[PDB]
RNA sequence: AAAACUUUCAGCAACGGAUCUCUUGGCUCUCGCAUCGAUGAAGAACGCAGCGAAAUGCGAUACGUAAUGUGAAUUG
RNA sequence: AGAAGCUCAGACGAGUAGGCAGGCGUGGAGGUUUGUGACGAAGCCUUGGGCGUGAGCCUGGGUCGAACAGCCUCUAGU
RNA sequence: CUGCCGAAGUUUCCGGAUAGCAGAAACUCAGAUCAGUUUUAUGUGUAAAAUGAGAGUU
RNA sequence: UUUCAAUGGCCCGUCUUGAAACACGGACCAAGGAGUCUAGCAUCUAUGCGAGUGUUUGGGUGAUGAAAACCCAUCCGCGAAAUGGUGAAUGCAGGUGGGAACGCCCUGGCGUGCACCAUCGACCGU
RNA sequence: GAAGCUGCUUUGAGUGUAGACGAUCGGUCUAAGUUCCUUGGAACAGGACGUCAGAGAGGGUGAGAACCCCGUCUUUGGUCGAUUGGAUAUGCCAUAUAAAGCGCUUUCGAAGAGUCGAGUUGUGCAGCUCUAAAUGGGUGGUUCAUCUAAAGCUAAAUAUUGGCGAGAGACCGAUAGCGAACAAGUAGAGUGAUCGAAAGAUGAAAAGAACUUUGAAAAGAGAGUUAAAUAGUACGUGAAAUUGCUGAAAGGGAAGCAUUGGAAAUCAG
């Protein structure tokens, strides 16, 4: 406001390829909370599917540890260490065209 | 302000006033008689269409709808016939 | 929760009651409301 | 800074409460808390629930029942999945952090509740947030 | 030259009135036509599905509608778009087939002379 | 209760809105100070306005 | 409160309309209330005044004076009444004008036109 | 060294039109609408009233005629 | 105990450029004062009185004849 | 309108960056370091008692 | 308040200079009269939320003024990953020292040790 | 797409009437104090007692009016006429020996030239010179993809300092706001193109000062009107500069100012 301006007090003083990246530690966070309660920590024959393309991510990177629960990761691209950690956690990677 | 506008400001002839500026007025229904009878003039067209059992748009709506109360593979599909749709409103049945 | 008694057309207390909504326990902020009101009471200003 | 620029009435109430506690006790904890309440938001960075979980069970761990105290916001850390039991007193909790701590863990506290529980700061871990920003 | 938006509320109400004036003219029928479902043309957007312009001549023919009566009952036609995959064809056939099942078509008045 | 919700229950008429949480639990610090917990640990209360 | 967007609540436009109204409108502007006996007789709250109407001055210095209407001076909103005049310095009589709202009609000048107007405004003749 | 004269102060009277109060005006924003002319337009000139110069209205049918509405004025 | 407050003690006081803080006044807006007013609002005048370090404020009398202000916030053609 | 703080007055490098003087913010420091000062000692310079002051940095 | 006496008192503003003086401005009074609005960027402070955040292009809706308030579908902006295609806990997401704060003791000792700073260390900046 | 074939599905460029639903124009309809007292020239003020309210917007009325008047609300309508729009029902007429969609093919399928383009000179476009093609030509991409120029029409969303109206505003308040609130592009200036002002307020009502007297007259003095002429058209309020008069005081080639008191005047406690 003009009233609080300090010129009110000077009166009188003479004056590429689109590819957002997601790391492994956030892969389970993308999935909703009720599915995590169902699939995470339980040895179920059916595994959850995390299509990281539908969540606005182009590539899955390898930062972080995944929990030992297997999970199917559907994506376009994946860093070489990321899918190493994925099968070490028991999951598989399905590259999406 | 203009010489044209000052011309009639000083003139004795009254202005050609038409009182047509009634906002908030929703257009009345001609066309279908059944719709006209069951249509109430206060509600919007989206509220009237929903109440009468009709669709204002067959597509998605490009905004958040209103909420007044806290609500509680070719062959099998290319040749399949949808078993019509039920009429839930008496107007739609009408 | 506390209950509030409902009053009839003649001012007599009705036997029905309602639990106090949680909104009545919200923090009461003169500083925040004044700032929001300052900006919101500016949104129907015609230009000059 | 003899007073905070914040016009929040409840922040002024906390400052009043810890003005008394700082001067009517001999706790260097209470003097520290009063100073950090005066500090601006720039100098009060948020601390994550994961860093709190780390600093409790770090090295020799020995967290026991010690209550974590931070003058700031305890933001949640969605990367960590299984949340330990924690007791934190803070200015604010993000809705995620408060929900996660309560569901699988201990309790959340405000700075007035802590002053009742541990007026002298006994068995309290005074944790700051990373200012590297 | 500065453009101002003081008529932003005035424009919003004028369009809501225009929608209301449409419904006055044509009451038992929707104020919008049925658009198809298509997939955007880029690697960034091909996962999504948005509304196209009209249903291709093969989508109409497969559904059972002819390209002449399609406009009459409110089904836009797109002579330019084509079906490069069965996925797009089967998706829009069911969009029409749902439309036809949910549609009430009032009969017209047919002129008929005394003799044939 | 549906318009505003609570601090732990979502508002039904406002998608993803929870009531704000306060900085303090009890908004009366006077009784907080005069509580037994704090009074039992404070050092000896010095004098008020003193003689010159 | 006004709710129509066709009626103006502007003081500027109300004074301009009142002070620039033509004689056909100033006739309706200068109305006077009917007396108690006339109101219970005609079921009419108020009428526009007319020459040769027996009225009774209600307010002003001339309160209580009674007389007919000699000329409704529509162009300055003043009513002129017989035996209600002001004596100038030179002895001439200048009639004193009173606003129509300050008088009360005690005997109407009934014509065919007024009678239809009475029964037009929900009244009994 | 008394008056005059000059100056200062106060009172009254002048001169002046500030201040205050308002205001059929301006300015700004929004809204609805689309209608000049060879069937002579916009503009110009001259005229017309019982008593008129401007403005307004009008065109030798000249501060208007017909029709329609109102219902008893106009007014110096 | 308007803790924004109350109280005790000591020292210091020019100040350009510059830096920092608190105040006075004006037009209009939201709130408020069971606010003032034809038994005289505003304005103006006065060798009338009072308050403040100061910007300024209140008041007596006279004149005047229709509106005006205090506090809390907003705003600026201040 | 009042109150408080308060300079430089010019080096050093290419109109300037720098430093210096003045402030702010955030740190650690009181069994500590400073100093437009004087002594003592070693050969004017260097090093360690007197006196004063809380002293530092970013 | 006016006046007298004693004592004191050089015309204000601007400009130039180390400094004056000069050099302009000023007959008198009233009213008007000059760091404003906006776009971007950056600092600091406050506020809301916080790995998120941003309702107001637009749609819904709004009977009491409806240019307000209210509600939000899909996108999008910045942030969450850097480096020059690839793309990150080796090691409690690493040890040593100083350190805020706390605890146990009989000033000091011991333990714990945030922020930050020097240190050995890694991983593709973390 | 044409032409054949096939067999299912189709049909008015009419003309009346009736009623309903809309739009436009005009006329018309509308709740409650003007009871008492006090102040005042005037009550619309204060007080007392009431009323209406889907109306307590605003304006007028002799000072602040929901109840005196116009209005406002009801009206997101009643009524009366008009003039019209797209439907519905129904009557009459219908040139059907007709027209169309879909489906089938041992039959066919025309597609725009001084234009594209090349060269050059100017600012994709234009001039100049030269001047085409028919799975051709245009435009993209690493052979492919896409399009079909050199002919044409087309509502809506969009713009709008003008034109016909309207409703508003944290706008200006007569040196402001448009140059112009009045008189305004006027008075006035210039050969001309053009340039371009100043100027709002008596009172509720003109009741605008009869009459007498002086004076040639303008005017003056008594008088009179008004609540008021400290409202007399040189008109609300009447500031400062400046000027005249009266009172008090001071003054030997400046003056204003400051400090301390006296004297005179005038206040306060």
């Amino acid at each position: 406001p003009t009233h609080v301006s300090k010129t009110r007090k000077l009166r009188g003083h003479v004056s590429p390829l689109w590819r957002p990246t997601v790391n492994l530690d956030r892969l389970w966070t993308l999935l909703p909370n009720e599915a995590r309660d169902k699939y995470l920590g339980k040895n179920t024959e059916v595994a959850p599917v995390i299509n990281v393309l539908q969540s606005g991510y182009g590539k899955v990177l390898g930062k972080g540890r995944l929990p030992e629960t297997p999970v199917i990761v559907q994506t376009r691209y994946v860093s070489r260490r990321a899918e190493e950690k994925i099968k070490q956690a028991g999951g598989v990677v399905e590259l999406i065209a | 302000a203009n010489p044209r506008q000052r011309n009639k400001q000083r003139s004795g002839k009254p202005r050609l006033t038409r009182r047509n500026a009634n906002k908030k007025a929703k257009a009345k229904i001609y066309g279908n008689f059944v719709i006209q009878q069951n249509w109430d003039k206060h509600a919007t067209l989206r509220q009237n269409y929903a109440r009468l059992g009709l669709l204002a748009t067959p597509n998605y709506v490009t905004g958040g709808v209103e909420k007044l109360y806290p609500d509680p593979t070719l062959d099998d599909v290319l040749d399949k016939e949808i078993s019509i749709a039920p009429a839930k409103t008496e107007v739609v049945r009408q | 929760r506390p209950t509030v008694s409902i009053y009839n057309k003649d001012g007599s207390v009705s036997s029905e009651t309602l639990a106090l909504p949680f909104v009545f326990k919200a923090p009461i902020r003169p500083d925040l409301v004044r700032s929001v009101h300052t900006a919101v009471a500016k949104n129907k200003r015609q230009p000059y | 800074r003899s007073k905070p620029a914040s016009e929040n009435v409840y922040l002024k109430l906390l400052v009043k409460l810890y003005r008394f506690l700082a001067r009517r006790t001999d706790s260097r904890f209470n003097k520290a808390i009063l100073k950090r309440l005066f500090q601006s938001k720039t100098n009060r960075p948020p601390i994550s629930i994961s860093k709190i979980a780390a600093l409790t069970s770090r090295k020799s761990a020995s967290s026991q029942n010690k209550t974590t105290v931070v003058v700031g916001t305890v933001t949640d850390d969605e990367r960590m999945l299984t949340v330990p039991k924690l007791s934190i007193a803070a200015l604010r909790f993000t809705k995620s952090a408060r929900a996660r701590i309560l569901k699988a863990g201990g309790e959340v506290l405000t700075l007035d509740q802590l002053a009742l529980r541990a007026p002298t700061g006994s068995n309290t871990v005074l944790v700051r947030g990373k200012k590297h920003a | 030259y500065v453009k101002t938006w003081f008529n932003q509320p005035g424009r919003k109400l004028r369009r809501r009135q225009a929608r209301q004036t449409k419904a006055a003219k044509i009451a038992p029928r929707p104020v919008e036509a049925i658009r198809p479902a298509v997939k955007p043309p880029t690697i960034r957007y091909n996962m999504k599905v948005r509304a196209g312009r009209g249903f291709t001549l093969e989508e109409l023919k497969a559904a059972g509608v002819s390209r002449r009566v399609a406009s009459t009952i409110g089904i836009p036609v797109d002579h330019r778009r084509r079906n490069r995959s069965e996925e797009s064809l089967q998706r829009n056939v069911e969009r029409i087939k749902v439309y036809l099942a949910h549609l009430i078509v009032f009969p017209r008045k047919a002129g008929q002379p005394k003799k044939g | 209760d549906s318009v505003f919700g609570s601090t732990t229950e979502v508002a039904q008429l406002k998608k993803n809105y929870f009531l704000p949480e306060n900085i303090i639990s009890n908004a009366d610090v006077t009784r907080l100070i005069n509580s037994d917990e704090i009074q039992s640990i404070v050092k000896a209360a010095g004098p008020s306005r003193v003689k010159r | 409160m006004k709710f129509s967007r066709d009626v103006t609540s502007s003081r500027r436009k109300q004074r301009k309309a009142h002070f620039g109204a033509p004689s056909s409108v100033r006739r309706v502007l200068m109305s006077a209330p009917l007396s108690k006996e006339l109101r219970e007789q005609y079921k009419i709250r108020s009428l526009p005044v007319r020459r040769d109407d027996q009225i009774t001055v209600i307010r002003g210095s001339n309160k209580g004076r009674e007389g007919k209407i000699t000329s409704v001076y529509r162009k300055k909103f003043l009513l002129l009444i017989e035996r209600v005049t002001r004596e100038k310095a030179n002895g001439a009589s200048a009639p004193v004008g009173i606003d129509a709202s300050k008088v009360v009609i005690t005997k109407l000048h009934l014509d065919k036109d007024r009678k239809d107007l009475i029964v037009r405004k929900g009244g009994k003749v």
